[PDB]
């Protein structure tokens, strides 16, 4: 019963429908999110941000916790899946999930090879929330409630440089995004 | 540029396009061999295009010069968007003429209310996207620090200024990044960032060039 | 002077006429050549091969060294240019060219942004030969003769994987093609 | 299939087809939930049809079942011909009947000169294009390794065999890809590639299924 997330046309976001996730800040704020990879790791793919505000990235689909509601709502746990158009380079999934702690950077990265559905301790890392970010748009928040007895990180997601690219990770300063209906 | 007009034929001869097989950012010619743009526009292998008619079509009258170096401001930070300025040295000097000319650097900062000329090949639509084939121009006033800081709480630095109309309808947009903001014949601003295109209370944000004239001159002297 | 290259109807190839370049080997051998893009570089476009033997890709036209001869002949330097029907997203040319050496793969790729005409050291990278490939069809060869005093690579063109796609590069094992009227 | 004959309904109950348009391929049902086809037919979201004979007419004996898994042989690359085999797991088990039955994997390889049955909805013309409405069938002998290797110098691996006629006239063809080659009741081949259709000196080439039985059984077992 939370308020819906809205796309840039003011329409409520629909579970299962394709949206570009584009920085709410253009220019120096970059473009959209996309499937990427690291220099030293082909699979799984990582979540990266396009540098150019002309480039909206890879479309995503959102999957609700309750398969019955078709509206994506604020502050409710969701799965997020990139829907690439290109060939599938990897056998891992394109579903977002939080990585294990990266000792080389001090970051908890957003990566892929997540899982869709089965809300449980087994899938805890695959559940994200979308929340209002000022009047600019929305932010992603990782704070899953799908396992009331599980200890979990509970943090906004920001953007940070890594490996010559722009990635997403848990952090104190959220990066704001908007959702655009895919083509 | 949203809510603007097609620029007069020779009226913005300091406008350049940064190119990697396609236009991705604007810039400003400051001398025959140097271009000012945004740090966030950096990429290796930049070709700079000057004197352009249709940016979607190679033609005569246009000069294509490879960037020989691209010097991002050393304090440029992707999280704070601060210090969003970059200098590009051209491999060969450019030929100045009626369609290619430099723009003067400022000697003092401009005050709120000053009218300025903002130009670029960016999006022209407040809803959706439309990229023009011709250079678009917009006259807009610099906004007060308070109006800028209230529109973008906690995000406006001493190296940034807002310009445009809080009512919306007229603004810089995606694709205009790196472009010029000229007030009384001085390059006072570089298109840096914004949120949405020509929306109420979300004006464009520009790098405050007057803060960087010393770094620019010292950079050019040592390169 | 040299024997003409023939299309799949047994007609001689003509400069200026559009042809699909289609793998002489169907099925696992794939289909036609097309304009493509790397995931991390928008321009220039690259030469890729479609996986489906029913997808003939993007037509090319050939430009002869001597513009007085409209017959495309074997073992003769020529330019190759994709003629897209779709909307050109890049400002670079669709003319084939051997790229600079790619340290990340060890390959000399066929890419675009080549140049038509002016046989010379300046355009050396834009000149390809069509040669007979067994009895299956034809192969592309990069070994230009337009600059006798230039050091040049000299190799057949094969097909190889890059970026989850099928590309063309210099190599020892050529890939055979046939030319279908477009 | 070029130079073949109409199979007739029910006579090839292990024949299935996958996907459509540029992605259409044959395959073979090897148990109630698994299909073998060619790796070069791989696509995300594969749709399997079973019990079809006339593929352009609603017949009433056909099942449309989506793939839940598609396992390409791990040594396969799209840029090479070798190891052209894939396994497809159906979302639900197929109902077996007169029109839908599995074909046995081989326990040993077939020898040259053996007569095999090749089937598909591929092109039926050696010059020009015409796709059939009903399944076509062809009886052809496995060729000697020397004939196969001499027709395609440098390209026949130990995981491939040729079948057909050096004289041409009878051959598989585009659209037959992925379908079965059955000899003495055993799935010995998978339509993999060729040059032209039914031309002199260019027989069909088929994935040698007997070399993959261990990988097939293990892959089904652990999936």
């Amino acid at each position: 019963k939370n308020e819906p997330v809205l796309d840039t046309d003011g329409d409520e976001l629909r579970a299962g429908e394709q949206y570009y996730v584009v920085s709410a800040i253009w220019g120096a704020g970059g473009g959209g999110l996309a499937l990427g990879r690291l220099t030293d790791q082909k699979c799984p793919e990582i979540v990266v941000q396009r540098r150019s505000d002309l480039d909206y990235g890879t479309p995503v689909v959102f999957y609700n916790l309750d398969t019955k509601d078709d509206i994506v709502r604020r502050s409710t746990d969701l799965n997020i899946q990139f829907v690439p158009i290109r060939d599938r380079l990897c056998l891992t999934s394109t579903v977002w999930k939080i990585d294990d702690y990266d000792t080389s950077t001090g970051k908890w990265w957003v990566t892929t090879d997540g899982v869709i559905g089965n809300p449980s301790p087994q899938t805890l890392q695959s559940w994200f929330k979308i929340e209002k970010s000022g009047n600019l748009g929305y932010k992603f928040n990782f704070c899953p409630s799908v396992c009331e007895s599980c200890v979990t990180l509970c943090n906004d997601i920001g953007r940070y440089g890594h490996d010559g690219q722009i990635r997403l990770a848990l952090g104190e300063n959220a990066w704001p995004f908007v959702f655009k209906k895919a083509s | 540029i949203v809510g603007g007009y097609t620029c007069g034929a020779n009226t913005v001869p300091y406008q350049v396009s940064l190119n990697s097989g396609y236009h991705f950012c604007g810039g400003s010619l400051i001398n025959s061999q140097w271009v000012v743009s945004a740090a966030h526009c950096y990429k290796s292998g930049i070709q700079v295009r000057l004197g352009e008619d249709n940016i979607n079509v190679v033609e005569g009258n246009e000069q294509f010069i490879s960037a020989s170096k691209s010097i991002v401001h050393p304090s440029y930070n992707s999280n704070t968007l601060n210090n969003d300025i970059m200098l590009i040295k051209l491999k060969s000097a450019a030929s100045l003429n009626s369609r290619v000319a430099s723009i003067s650097l400022p000697t003092s900062c401009a005050s709120a209310g000053t009218q300025c000329l903002i130009s670029g090949w960016g999006n022209t639509k407040s809803s959706g996207t439309s990229y023009p084939d011709v250079l678009k121009c917009l006259k807009a006033p610099i906004l007060s620090d308070s109006s800028c800081k209230s529109a973008y709480p906690g995000q406006i630095t001493s190296n940034m200024f807002c310009a445009g109309y809080l009512e919306g309808g007229k603004d810089s947009c995606q694709g205009d990044s790196g472009g010029p903001v000229v007030c009384s014949g001085k390059l006072q601003g570089i298109v840096s960032w914004g949120s949405g295109c020509a929306q109420k209370n979300k004006p464009g944000v520009y790098t405050k060039v007057c803060n960087y004239v010393s770094w620019i001159k010292q950079t050019i002297a040592s390169n």
